[PDB]
RNA sequence: CCGAGGGUAGGGCCCGUGACUGGGGCGAAGUCGUAACAAGGUAGCUGUACCGGAAGGUGCGGCUGGAU
RNA sequence: UGGGAGAGGGUGGUGGAAUUCCCGGAGUAGCGGUGAAAUGCGCAGAUACCGGGAGGAACGCCGAUGGCGAAGGCAGCCACCUGGUCCACCCGUGACGCUGAGGCGCGAAAGCGUGGGGAGCAAACCGGAUUAGAUACCCGGGUAGUCCACGCCCUAAACG
RNA sequence: CGAUGUCGGCUCGUCGCAUCCUGGGGCUGAAGAAGGUCCCAAGGGUUGGGCUGUUCGCCCAUUAAAGCGGCACGCGAGCUG
RNA sequence: GAAUGCCGGCAUGAGUAACGAUAAAGAGGGUGAGAAUCCCUCUCGCCGUAAGCCCAAGGGUUCCUACGCAAUGGUCGUCAGCGUAGGGUUAGGCGGGACCUAAGGUGAAGCCGAAAGGCGUAGCCGAAGGGCAGCCGGUUAAUAUUCCGGCCCUUCCCGCAGGUGCGAUGGGGGGACGCUCUAGGCUAGGGGGACCGGAGCCAUGGACGAGCCCGGCCAGAAGCGCAGGGUGGGAGGUAGGCAAAUCCGCCUCCCAACAAGCUCUGCGUGGUGGGGAAGCCCGGGUGACAACCCCCCGAAGCCAGGGAGCCAAGAAAAGCCUCUAAGCACAACCUGCGGGAACCCGUACCGCAAACCGACACAGGUGGGCGGGUGCAAGAGCACUCAGGCGCGCGGGAGAACCCUCGCCAAGGAACUCUGCAAGUUGGCCCCGUAACUUCGGGAGAAGGGGUGCUCCCUGGGGUGAUGAGCCCCGGGGAGCCGCAGUGAACAGGCUCUGGCGACUGUUUACCAAAAACACAGCUCUCUGCGAACUCGUAAGAGGAGGUAUAGGGAGCGACGCUUGCCCGGUGCCGGAAGGUCAAGGGGAGGGGUGCAAGCCCCGAACCGAAGCCCCGGUGAACGGCGGCCGUAACUAUAACGGUCCUAAGGUAGCGAAAUUCCUUGUCGGGUAAGUUCCGACCUGCACGAAAAGCGUAACGACCGGAGCGCUGUCUCGGCGAGGGACCCGGUGAAAUUGAACUGGCCGUGAAGAUGCGGCCUACCCGUGGCAGGACGAAAAGACCCCGUGGAGCUUUACUGCAGCC
RNA sequence: GAGCUAGCCCUGGCCAGGGUGAAGCUGGGGUGAGACCCAGUGGAGGCCCGAACCGGUGGGGGAUGCAAACCCCUCGGAUGA
């Protein structure tokens, strides 16, 4: 059946890409706190 | 007024329809019409805020104009009379003298091809807009404005209109369709004659599938949820109300006045409703 | 081929009968009241409506086949 | 052809008296109701009185033993629309008449449907009294209904 | 109670005997026939239906008879639900 | 040494289950160390509204080639979507951007919020919507509307000619719209041809034929033709379109009107450029100077912004045209022609799937377009089949139980069982015929029947065309033929009577409940006069609604019919300017502390003083409630009647052993041979009853009872058969579980159900196919139950508080 | 976190074929005029049969599965809420 994962490009990167993270102040401290764990990517990659 | 069907479905045995009679005019004067925006019910946090409505019958909203006072003495004529989508009673179409064109509520018995006019020195005829001051007393009128150049508020649904009671100084006594007698400010200007399409009340929808099209989403009594969605939910099989009937907010909804105590306009409404 | 009739199926009319049920008629001396006949003690009758143990009552309209 | 009388019918408009409510005034200890009372309303200011307003229904005198209509029925006043009818002249058509099974229409009140409207009245119902009882008569309330529109119902001591 | 699946049916049996039938017998208020009652006897047998989830029971039609009970109210790592 | 401990390793089960759709395979020839598995050939089978093809998501090199086989591949592997390397994606016209706007988002102005932030007009962003210029063929191992060829076209810049009051983010037109039904003419696509082109073919009894087999086209500018769309012309006035306006709107007059003209598309033709089969020989060459024509069918596509009807009344903005404004009229724009300029990103490949989403090369899920032929009434249904694609990445055998899916069955025909569960039966079309009841539509495909193929003859009507032939489409009658059977295969209702519940079509517990539950039109109560009530929000602001009592909120009830009775004492709600109580505050009789005093300071009585509560009323489609005992009739029995106690009032109509009846399988009647169910009655209703509606109701129902006919393997009662497994052999090889085990029966005993203790009895060692009685077998630290001063959801006249309201 | 699911909003798209035959309209009859009746035309509907598509009724299978909801047979809707 039709499972959870329903990939989308554009939803993708409109929902947790870099821009929607820097919009709202918990969005910046995800990005805050995954470079202060030294994620290698601090956002899903989208291949656009 | 009101065709029938014969009952070849089960929904067509009760459902009736307008017989657009007075209806002259198909579509809509382009100048005069603007995208409605469907809200769903839904307000700018996004929220339900008047549940069930959605999911009706695209409409483009008809420009009306409610004031009439402010093209004084320029005589029009009835073009058309046209269905509306976003209201109950009919409107009509005037082409002013000036070239200028503008919808309004038809009246009852407006004819297509007469003249309008509206100012204090207007005929007492129907259709034209005076100030309340200038119309005699015992006259029906419909559209009146409540405070004056607000627009028109008071008696603008099919069949509905006020009646001048009588003159108070500034005010003029007026019965509306609720059977309120308020003061309106003399100033405030109103339509000579009924609003019409009378008939409109007398529609049976005939089905569910009706009040879908007109966005109008079903309504689910409080009996038949739970205690966390409504005081009257819950139960183990079928319940009375075991309290006095709620609202799904708690509010009592049988009797309970909720009219503002302290509201300004109190000095002016003479007597609550009727009946 | 037609053809008595036999068979399958579905209808219509009539008759008998049926737990139970509806009123009706009749029945020397039952129970409750007293509606009608006198102005019958609320004039009567009435079509209708609603009500009431029961006769009845009441409303609306009609009639005199109503006493003074 | 010329005339006449009429609550004949339909549509709309409108006039006063009265009842009820509501506002204002003035006023006080009761009012109302009956055979007599009680219920009821009334010092939270009723009743009685004056002014103001709202609303509905019915039209006093004229009015009669009267008039009109086929019957049921019809009564403030006005306008429009419309039926029947009588009389005079003796002008026209020349038996074109009578009745009438079926049919069609009209048909008081009550009643029904859908809207309105709702003052007074009042089935139901409530209360007071009476009474052995009183699911009655009498009294205080009171809802349909009574009124309008449209559609039904088609009854009658629809009787001379 | 860090789980012993809980009615009944179906299937499959097996056992006890306080024996329903069939075999043997005493007493009889046993003429015969057919019964009653008790004794010995568990080898075998002990029907098909209507009703109800039913066990049981009532009923139909038979029968030599239409026995009672135990096996975790036998049997769900066998089925049913 | 134990923690259902943690991490890791390795065992057991076990050479066991399984190896992922039962669409299916066989041989020959290659390659290679090695082959059921790779390549080629022939044969066989499967999909063909797909299991083919083309897009869009998503995926991300998986594409092509060479060289490889450790691992990945459920076996194998020489192969591969795997490893290594190299190669491969080309655009002014296709898609997106340099254009437009939609919801929404963001947001100069502005508003709001402790902070963070929330709003918000214009503007901006935002697409699979609007707008916009490329068609056919060829070429590569791999890209192509992109390269190449042919023939077209767009925009920008500059120039030239002609023309014009030019000029816009401003005004105006237009763009610009629904649903169903639908006309004419075309095109896509398709069928046929005795005509045209083609390498061949004559078999096995016949055919050298009007034979068989194959094909008989595509694109194309101007022009022309056919079919459509769109569109009045002129003048005068003018106060509206937030400046102006010669435009648009309004008025008047003349002219033209169902045309025409102008204009725009579609289609046909069209200079020209392409394509071109079977077969044969080795993707190619020949076929070939291929031919390229006639007839018919024909869209849901095109003309298109067509037409008609209907109500639920059907985006925006730009491009575009027009109007003028500043400014400019040596400019500028329009038209034509010419030269120049034309950027960024996508482009491989998979794409109903082995490349996407499902941990897997997973029987699941995934939007759009094309989807041929024949027949079956139609069709995208069904069977077969084209193009094209596949045989599903373990095989070989065997022919046990048993299981799955399937076929048949004597006699009986529901006897099966909770239940006809299941499986039979019926089944399409044409025609005949069709009941109660009914809201007059229905019920209805009721029920029940007859027909159904092939041949020959005669004949009616339509479409095309020409009125004819031919082709195609509906039919009518007559005579025959064959079989067990003619919707001969495949797809395609079993029916009836009667109850309950719900009117109905709908909706629901994704993943155990589809129902009688929810919804539903409709009825009633109630709130709301508009800055409405109500809702969300601290707010601003939203929704309500650009609505206004024929409207909007809330509640119940639930089409419809006939109805909905009595109780207002209690709770609620509504009304009540009196009275009573009542907080802060006003008041300050009278006190108190302190100081020498002036004073400073504290307490404080009466009295005035809101809502609320008390109090007086109203109110049931508001919460709710609607009695007991005793007696009484000329047979008995019963009690119309009476007595009395209590209540706010004592359950009315209707219905009743009921989805409600305990006793209960009530009693009686019906149906049956027999009926705890069913149906119909009765009424001492444990414990119906009137909008938590009462009683009915045609029609509807994958709802739940009961009955009957039909027909059956459900059953008496089982038998045989088929295939996929199970079994054997080769390859690969799990799992839960497991204190260790050298792991028998009985009768006992034991913590009360013993392989393990006692006494006896029985038993050579080890397996394989099977069955499930035990190992209190496995699984899950019992959901039940209790306990815990453990938790959570829910309620209220529990407590306490908060929002909100007063 | 609404790429699952639930509702709403915006913009698109999809629903083979067949059946039934409402209003209206036309003609005719009827009448004082009507109502109305008859035929034809018409093509209405939370109308009917049935693919796609949407479902998930009953049964069987599956149950360390092909699958953490699947498969087969059967069944509901299919111009509409
Ligand atoms: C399909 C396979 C699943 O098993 C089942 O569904 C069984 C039918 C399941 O039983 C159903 C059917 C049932 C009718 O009983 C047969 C019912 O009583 C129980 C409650 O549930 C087992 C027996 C059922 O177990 C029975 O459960 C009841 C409660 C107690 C029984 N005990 C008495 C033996 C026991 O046998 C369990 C609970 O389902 C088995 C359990 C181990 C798992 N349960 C589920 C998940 O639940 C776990 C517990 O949280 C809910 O999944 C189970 C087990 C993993 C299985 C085995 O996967
Ligand atoms: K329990
Ligand atoms: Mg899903
Ligand atoms: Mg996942
Ligand atoms: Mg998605
Ligand atoms: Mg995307
Ligand atoms: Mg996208
Ligand atoms: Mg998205
Ligand atoms: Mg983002
Ligand atoms: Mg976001
Ligand atoms: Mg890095
Ligand atoms: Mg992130
Ligand atoms: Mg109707
Ligand atoms: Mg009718
Ligand atoms: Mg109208
Ligand atoms: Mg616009
Ligand atoms: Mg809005
Ligand atoms: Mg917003
Ligand atoms: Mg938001
Ligand atoms: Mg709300
Ligand atoms: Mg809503
Ligand atoms: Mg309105
Ligand atoms: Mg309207
Ligand atoms: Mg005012
Ligand atoms: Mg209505
Ligand atoms: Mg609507
Ligand atoms: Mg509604
Ligand atoms: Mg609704
Ligand atoms: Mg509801
Ligand atoms: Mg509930
Ligand atoms: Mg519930
Ligand atoms: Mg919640
Ligand atoms: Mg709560
Ligand atoms: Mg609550
Ligand atoms: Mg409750
Ligand atoms: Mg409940
Ligand atoms: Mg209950
Ligand atoms: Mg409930
Ligand atoms: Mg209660
Ligand atoms: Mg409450
Ligand atoms: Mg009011
Ligand atoms: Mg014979
Ligand atoms: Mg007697
Ligand atoms: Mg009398
Ligand atoms: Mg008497
Ligand atoms: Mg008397
Ligand atoms: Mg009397
Ligand atoms: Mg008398
Ligand atoms: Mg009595
Ligand atoms: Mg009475
Ligand atoms: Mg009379
Ligand atoms: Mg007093
Ligand atoms: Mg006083
Ligand atoms: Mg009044
Ligand atoms: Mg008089
Ligand atoms: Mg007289
Ligand atoms: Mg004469
Ligand atoms: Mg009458
Ligand atoms: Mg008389
Ligand atoms: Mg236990
Ligand atoms: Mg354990
Ligand atoms: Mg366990
Ligand atoms: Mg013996
Ligand atoms: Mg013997
Ligand atoms: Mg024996
Ligand atoms: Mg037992
Ligand atoms: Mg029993
Ligand atoms: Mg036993
Ligand atoms: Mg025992
Ligand atoms: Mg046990
Ligand atoms: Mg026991
Ligand atoms: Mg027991
Ligand atoms: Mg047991
Ligand atoms: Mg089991
Ligand atoms: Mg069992
Ligand atoms: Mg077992
Ligand atoms: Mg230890
Ligand atoms: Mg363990
Ligand atoms: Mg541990
Ligand atoms: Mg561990
Ligand atoms: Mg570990
Ligand atoms: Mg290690
Ligand atoms: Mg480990
Ligand atoms: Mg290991
Ligand atoms: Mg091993
Ligand atoms: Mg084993
Ligand atoms: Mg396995
Ligand atoms: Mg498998
Ligand atoms: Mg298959
Ligand atoms: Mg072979
Ligand atoms: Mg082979
Ligand atoms: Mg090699
Ligand atoms: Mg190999
Ligand atoms: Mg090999
Ligand atoms: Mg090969
Ligand atoms: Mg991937
Ligand atoms: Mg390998
Ligand atoms: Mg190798
Ligand atoms: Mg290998
Ligand atoms: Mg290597
Ligand atoms: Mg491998
Ligand atoms: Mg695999
Ligand atoms: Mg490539
Ligand atoms: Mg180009
Ligand atoms: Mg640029
Ligand atoms: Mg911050
Ligand atoms: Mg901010
Ligand atoms: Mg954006
Ligand atoms: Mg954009
Ligand atoms: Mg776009
Ligand atoms: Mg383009
Ligand atoms: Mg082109
Ligand atoms: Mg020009
Ligand atoms: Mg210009
Ligand atoms: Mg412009
Ligand atoms: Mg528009
Ligand atoms: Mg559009
Ligand atoms: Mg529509
Ligand atoms: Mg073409
Ligand atoms: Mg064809
Ligand atoms: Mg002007
Ligand atoms: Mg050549
Ligand atoms: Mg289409
Ligand atoms: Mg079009
Ligand atoms: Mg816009
Ligand atoms: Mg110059
Ligand atoms: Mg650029
Ligand atoms: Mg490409
Ligand atoms: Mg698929
Ligand atoms: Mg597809
Ligand atoms: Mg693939
Ligand atoms: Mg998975
Ligand atoms: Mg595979
Ligand atoms: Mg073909
Ligand atoms: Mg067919
Ligand atoms: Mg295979
Ligand atoms: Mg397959
Ligand atoms: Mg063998
Ligand atoms: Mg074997
Ligand atoms: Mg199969
Ligand atoms: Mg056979
Ligand atoms: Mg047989
Ligand atoms: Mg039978
Ligand atoms: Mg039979
Ligand atoms: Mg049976
Ligand atoms: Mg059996
Ligand atoms: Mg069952
Ligand atoms: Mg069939
Ligand atoms: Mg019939
Ligand atoms: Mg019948
Ligand atoms: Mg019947
Ligand atoms: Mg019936
Ligand atoms: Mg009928
Ligand atoms: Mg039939
Ligand atoms: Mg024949
Ligand atoms: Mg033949
Ligand atoms: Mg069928
Ligand atoms: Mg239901
Ligand atoms: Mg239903
Ligand atoms: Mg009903
Ligand atoms: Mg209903
Ligand atoms: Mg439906
Ligand atoms: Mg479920
Ligand atoms: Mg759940
Ligand atoms: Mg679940
Ligand atoms: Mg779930
Ligand atoms: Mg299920
Ligand atoms: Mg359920
Ligand atoms: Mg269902
Ligand atoms: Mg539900
Ligand atoms: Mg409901
Ligand atoms: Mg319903
Ligand atoms: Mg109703
Ligand atoms: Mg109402
Ligand atoms: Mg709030
Ligand atoms: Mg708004
Ligand atoms: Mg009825
Ligand atoms: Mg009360
Ligand atoms: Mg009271
Ligand atoms: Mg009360
Ligand atoms: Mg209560
Ligand atoms: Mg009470
Ligand atoms: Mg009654
Ligand atoms: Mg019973
Ligand atoms: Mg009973
Ligand atoms: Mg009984
Ligand atoms: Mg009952
Ligand atoms: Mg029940
Ligand atoms: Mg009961
Ligand atoms: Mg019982
Ligand atoms: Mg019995
Ligand atoms: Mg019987
Ligand atoms: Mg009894
Ligand atoms: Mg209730
Ligand atoms: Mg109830
Ligand atoms: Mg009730
Ligand atoms: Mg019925
Ligand atoms: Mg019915
Ligand atoms: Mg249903
Ligand atoms: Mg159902
Ligand atoms: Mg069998
Ligand atoms: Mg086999
Ligand atoms: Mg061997
Ligand atoms: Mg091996
Ligand atoms: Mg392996
Ligand atoms: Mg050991
Ligand atoms: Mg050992
Ligand atoms: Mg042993
Ligand atoms: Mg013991
Ligand atoms: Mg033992
Ligand atoms: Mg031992
Ligand atoms: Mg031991
Ligand atoms: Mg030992
Ligand atoms: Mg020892
Ligand atoms: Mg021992
Ligand atoms: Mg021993
Ligand atoms: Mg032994
Ligand atoms: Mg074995
Ligand atoms: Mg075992
Ligand atoms: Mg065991
Ligand atoms: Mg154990
Ligand atoms: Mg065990
Ligand atoms: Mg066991
Ligand atoms: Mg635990
Ligand atoms: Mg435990
Ligand atoms: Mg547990
Ligand atoms: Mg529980
Ligand atoms: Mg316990
Ligand atoms: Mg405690
Ligand atoms: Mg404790
Ligand atoms: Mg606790
Ligand atoms: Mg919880
Ligand atoms: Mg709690
Ligand atoms: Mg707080
Ligand atoms: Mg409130
Ligand atoms: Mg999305
Ligand atoms: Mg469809
Ligand atoms: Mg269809
Ligand atoms: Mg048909
Ligand atoms: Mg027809
Ligand atoms: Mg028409
Ligand atoms: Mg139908
Ligand atoms: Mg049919
Ligand atoms: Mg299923
Ligand atoms: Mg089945
Ligand atoms: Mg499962
Ligand atoms: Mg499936
Ligand atoms: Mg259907």
């Amino acid at each position: 059946m039709k499972r959870t994962w329903q990939p989308n490009r554009r939803k993708r990167a409109k929902t947790h890409g870099f821009r929607a993270r820097m919009r709202t102040p918990g969005g910046r401290k995800v990005l805050k706190r995954r470079r202060q764990k030294g994620r290698w990517r601090l956002t899903p990659a989208v291949r656009k | 007024a009101v065709k029938k069907f014969k009952p070849y479905t089960p929904s067509r045995r009760f459902m009736t329809v307008a017989d657009f009679s007075e209806i002259t005019k198909t579509e809509p004067e382009k100048s005069l019409v603007k995208p409605l925006k469907k809200t769903g019910g839904r307000n700018n946090q996004g929220r339900i805020t008047v549940r069930f409505r959605g999911g009706g019958h695209k409409r483009l909203y008809r420009i009306i104009d409610f004031k009439r006072w402010d093209k004084v003495g320029i005589p029009a004529k009835v073009a058309a009379i046209e269905y509306d989508p976003n209201r109950s009673a009919r409107i009509a179409l005037l082409h002013y003298v000036d070239g200028e064109k503008r919808y309004i509520i038809a009246p009852d018995g407006l004819q297509v091809g007469q003249q309008v006019v509206a100012g204090p020195d207007a005929p007492i005829q129907v259709g034209n807009a005076l100030p309340l001051r200038f119309i005699p007393v015992g006259t029906v009128v419909h559209a009146v404005e409540l405070e004056p150049k607000k627009g028109a508020k008071l008696a603008r649904a099919a069949g509905t209109s006020a009646q001048i009671q009588g003159r108070e100084g500034d005010y003029v006594i007026l019965r509306l369709p609720s059977g309120e007698l308020r003061k309106v400010h003399g100033e405030c200007y109103a339509t000579v004659g009924a609003v019409g399409n009378a008939d409109h009340k007398n529609i049976v929808l005939g089905k569910a599938g009706r009040s879908r099209w007109l966005g109008r989403r079903p309504h689910v009594r409080g009996a038949a949820m739970n205690p966390v969605d409504h005081p009257h939910g819950g139960g183990e099989g079928r319940a009375p109300r075991g309290r006095p009937p709620a609202s799904p907010w708690g509010w009592q909804t049988k009797g309970l006045k909720t009219r503002k105590r302290r509201k300004p306009s109190s000095r002016f409404i003479i007597a609550r409703r009727k009946k």
